């Protein structure tokens, strides 16, 4: 994939650069999936999935590990490897593993409210193996 | 106790159906009385007058 800035990036993008290339090419092996299968939203839930775990590996080694220097973290960040907005909700600390950032919409539910996605079992129901339809799982 | 929660529908749209050829309401009124003067004759000359 093209890097789209030609501007010399930083070390560390060697140390991390076969890591998110195996990540690059697992979404887009996902993205040319046919749509057998899926019902009607099931084929975009590896398209999140591929990108959540994205963002985890930026994060993990700039939040977690802390071995990927600031610079190389921008870089990350402007190239496309992890977005913002979803670094962004993870630093707080009332949702650390959320699904996707359309289930944090207030306004995407009818109803006016959240998704399956971000509620603990405990405080759920007792028998549901319900997964959320626009994050992609709980 | 229900919420009246509404659907917020989708901003770019053809209508759902056609002209609603239904009756909003009642082709009955409220036939209010005129009362307004006691209608008589004028006079025997009114017919020549």
């Amino acid at each position: 994939k093209v890097k789209r800035s030609r501007k010399a990036p930083p070390d560390g993008w060697e140390l991390i650069e076969p890591t998110l290339d195996e990540l690059d090419q697992k979404m887009r092996e996902a993205e040319t999936e046919p749509h057998e299968g899926k019902r009607k939203v099931e084929s975009l839930w590896p398209i999140f999935r591929i990108h959540h775990q994205k963002t985890r590996y930026i994060f993990d080694l700039f939040y977690k590990r802390k071995a990927i220097s600031r610079e190389l973290y921008e870089y990350c960040i402007k190239e496309g490897y992890a977005d913002k907005n979803l670094i962004a909700k993870w630093k707080k600390q009332g949702y650390e593993n959320l699904c996707c950032l359309r289930c944090i919409q207030t306004r995407d539910t009818n109803f006016g409210t959240n998704c399956i996605c971000r509620v603990p079992k405990s405080k759920l129901e007792v028998g549901r193996i319900i997964e959320c339809t626009h994050c992609g799982c709980r | 106790v229900i919420r009246m929660v509404e659907m917020q529908k989708d901003p770019m749209e053809p209508p759902r159906f056609k002209i609603n050829k239904k009756i909003p309401r009642g082709p009955p009124s409220p036939p209010a009385p005129v009362m307004h003067s006691p209608s008589r004759k004028m006079t025997v000359k009114e017919q020549q007058e």
